RNA sequence: GGGGAACUUGAGUGCAGAAGAGGAGAGUGGAAUUCCACGUGUAGCGGUGAAAUGCGUAGAGAUGUGGAGGAACACCAGUGGCGAAGGCGACUCUCUGGUCUGUAACUGACGCUGAGGAGCGAAAGCGUGGGGAGCGAACAGGAUUAGAUACCCUGGUAGUCCACGCCGUAAACGAUGAGUGCUAAGUGUUAGGGGGUUUCCGCCCCUUAGUGCUGCAGCUAACGCAUUAAGCACUCCGCCUG
RNA sequence: AGGAAGAC
């Protein structure tokens, strides 16, 4: 077990990170909710580095060292979380900006101020 | 394509060259309406072809009431061999 | 004027792949409208998955038609298990 | 293709028929009739077992192919006609033997066109292929249980089954209720929906109209005396006094699941 | 600033030349706007009937 | 004005070209959302200005697969296109309505407008039969507030989708009726035609038919309009009189 | 695009 996934998603209220392997087994996983943080906390690119970083620790204790990362969803902690990532031990090989993008799909939900 | 035009053209056809001379064009859109009454027959719905038969329906019943003012005589007996009342 | 391209699945062995192509071109040719070419590109890797298949054969059959034998290609084509794609073109 | 009645007389006020537009002849064949007698919800006992039956106009039964064992031989649709013992109509066609069998008239199908029932022959509307032979999503009724045995599942008037794809010794098949189900790909299924499709918009009118097809009156429960319905009795318009409300017979009528638990057919069943 | 097809007075895409279109498409699987490619609109309107094509018939990708 | 006989510009026809999300039917395709089953996987997910209701140790969310079904078609996409108006954006086919350019081969005033009449006509609504993924009036729980039948959060029925009918309304807007003709310019864009060393790329000048933005005379009570008039006229229609 | 807040 030498190389692997990882699965970053940051929301606007949330950072949720699985570390995987390539044929889609995971190892660990943790949040800022995971970490203990409840309020606006959790949006902080400060929180979702203490979240990759124990994603890393996980990562060491299984015992692999090569990385290569997806983003998922618009958020803050892009730059923190890989930078924590790269910094932790670990070694990264590519970025991948995988959100969502329907064609049109279904209709979004409404706006917040009718 | 385009081979029943050339025969009604010179089946109409009075002048030895003529297109116009409104026989000419009361038998092409009699053709047009009746090809166009086929469609809207299989297709009910269509309502953009219908305001197109509206107006080629206008077209020709005021060729014809020129026709009428013009000459009796040949208004009668293009209604004769057409056959439409 | 209709330009046929169909991909026929790669888990083909090839004498039954020059039969199903006489099949195709008898379809086309049995409702008075014949060929008026062929070209066979072969097999390529397709840009993305369909079923199994990342590749696959390519033909195009070039007709002269009434219109009856494009939808007749049509229907037979998309109801047999083996080809995997079929468009038709009418060239202006 | 339903004529209304005007109201003319108050039974006539909200009926409606229909047209028999597709119906072309009036005389079914003399050498595939069998008769019938009504028997009014009688037993081999001769007690009654089934209630609200019996006392209609009378009928005669016309055999009506649901095997399909001609394989090879290509059929004539000669006529569509009306079967008094289905929702459907049916068709006369006559083989290229010199024979003459009935068969469902599917949707769409008109006098004069062609039907093929071999395990070779191409699918338009009306030919009887095996399900391993049927390609997948096609609308299918006249479907077997088992090789042979004639076709049994969708059978009624306007209703048809989907193919939801094959899987082998067995065939995924969605039934009418949605109800996904697993059959041996050796059974023989017919190809289209079953074509009079209009059996459910029709107003009856009368009682009169409903006794003609052999319906007798229905009786609540709660008009009947103590011990002719757990729901009888009562000083005058009694609701449903009792919970879980009942059949006449001692068990309870909603939601109550009535399939026995241990069937031997749970295994080939996927959704309901 | 200067369109393709008019600078070399070439006819119609002939839709198979899938170089062609995989030149003009975007590496990751997006049509190019005229404002980069720099074509004239009828053959931009060409161009995305072509592409479309293509991509129905699995010759490019829809997303990479 | 009524009549007879000439003429081609108004108006049509032919011929040669061009563009289009114009319409109706059948079919096909991919990305997403939901649901179901399985593998990995621990303890939270979601949510807002804090919150909480909800879902989750009966294994959630994430994650990799494989099915089911519905809706809408990202970038292309443009003060761009087409349509009388409403409106029309995935692709292919069958049928079909128009529009524009050029010609001068035709008929020779066939033209404009249009009360009543007939036909279309966004969304919501109604009837019958389907379908129901997402969104979601009604309705319920959680907040906030003095109350909060609301905004905000979690669900969620009718509806939105298809076929057949109906009602006939919108700030249905350019808040500008239709038609025809004259009246300074500058500059983009769409579809053409013609000329100057080319059948090469482009460069310039006429030229229509749209579609914009500035800007004279002129009009307006000002804003403003201004060859796409709200200018100067002629015809017909609709409408107003605190 | 970054709070609910009445009356004279």
């Amino acid at each position: 077990i030498e190389s692997g996934i990882a699965h970053i998603r940051s929301t606007f209220n949330n950072t949720i990170v699985t570390i995987t392997d390539t044929h889609g087994n995971a190892i660990s996983w943790s949040s800022a909710g995971a970490l203990g943080f409840r309020g606006s906390r959790k949006s902080t690119p400060f929180a979702a580095q203490m979240a990759a970083e124990t994603a890393a620790k996980g990562s060491i204790e299984h015992g692999l060292k090569t990385l290569e990362v997806t983003v998922k969803g618009p958020g803050s902690g892009r730059e923190a979380a890989i930078r924590a990532l790269q910094a932790a031990g670990l070694e990264v090989t590519a970025i991948r900006d995988v959100t969502p993008v329907p064609h049109n799909g279904c209709r979004p939900p409404k706006r917040r101020r009718v | 394509t385009q081979e029943r035009k050339n025969q009604l053209i010179n089946e109409f056809k009075t002048h030895e060259s003529d297109t116009g001379s409104p026989e000419v064009q009361i038998a092409i859109l009699t053709d047009s309406i009746n090809n166009l009454n086929e469609h809207l027959r299989t297709h009910k719905k269509d309502h953009h072809s219908r305001r197109g038969l509206l107006k080629m329906v206008g077209k020709r019943r005021n060729l014809l009431t020129y026709l009428r003012n013009k000459d009796v005589t040949r208004y009668r007996e293009l209604i004769n061999k057409l056959g439409l009342r | 004027k209709y330009e046929v391209m169909y991909i026929i699945r790669p888990n083909i062995d090839e004498e039954s792949k020059k039969a199903v192509i006489e099949r195709f071109n008898n379809v086309l040719t049995s409702n008075g409208a014949e060929i008026t070419g062929t070209k066979d590109w072969g097999k390529r890797r397709l840009a993305y998955e369909i079923n199994d298949f990342r590749d696959g054969f390519y033909q195009i059959v070039n007709v002269q038609s009434d219109a009856a034998a494009v939808q007749e290609f049509d229907r037979l084509a998309k109801i047999s298990d083996d080809i995997i794609r079929h468009i038709v073109v009418k060239e202006e | 293709a339903i004529k209304k009645y005007k109201p003319t007389s108050n039974g006539r006020r909200g009926m409606t028929t229909s047209d028999f537009a597709e119906i072309t002849t009036d005389k079914p064949e003399k050498s595939l009739l069998a008769p019938l007698h009504k028997k009014g919800g009688r037993n081999n006992q001769g007690k009654l077992t089934v209630r609200h039956q019996g006392g209609g106009h009378k009928r005669q039964y016309r055999v009506i192919d649901f095997k399909r064992d001609k394989d090879g031989i290509p059929g004539r649709v000669a006529t569509v006609e009306y079967d008094p013992n289905r929702s459907a109509n049916i068709a006369l066609i006559n083989y290229a033997d010199g024979e003459k069998r009935y068969i469902l008239a599917p949707k769409g199908i008109q006098v004069g066109t062609e039907i093929m029932s071999g395990p070779e022959a191409d699918i338009k509307v009306g030919n009887a292929l095996p399900l391993i032979n049927i390609p997948v999503g096609t609308v299918v009724h006249n479907i077997e249980l088992k090789p042979g045995k004639g076709g049994q599942l969708v059978r009624s008037a306007g209703t048809s089954a989907q193919v939801l794809g094959k899987e082998g010794k067995y065939v995924l098949v969605r039934l009418n209720s949605g109800e996904v189900r697993m059959i041996l790909s050796a059974c023989r299924a017919s190809i289209g929906q079953v074509g009079n499709e209009q059996h459910e918009l029709i107003n009856i009118g009368k009682a009169g109209r409903s006794r003609w097809k052999g319906i007798r009156p229905t009786v609540r429960g709660s008009v009947m005396n103590p011990n002719d319905h757990p729901h009888g009795g009562g000083e005058g318009r009694a609701p449903i006094g009792r919970k879980s409300p009942m059949s006449p017979w001692g068990k309870p009528t909603l939601g109550f699941k009535t399939r026995k638990k241990k069937n031997k057919s749970d295994k080939f069943i996927v959704r309901r | 600033k200067v369109c393709y097809f008019t600078s070399n007075g070439i006819t119609h895409i002939d839709y198979k030349d899938v170089d062609l279109l995989k030149k003009f498409v975007s590496e990751r699987g997006k049509i190019l706007p005229r404002r980069v490619t720099g074509t004239n609109a009828k053959y931009q309107r060409k161009l995305t009937a072509a592409i479309k094509r293509a991509r129905q018939m699995a010759l490019l990708p829809y997303v990479s």
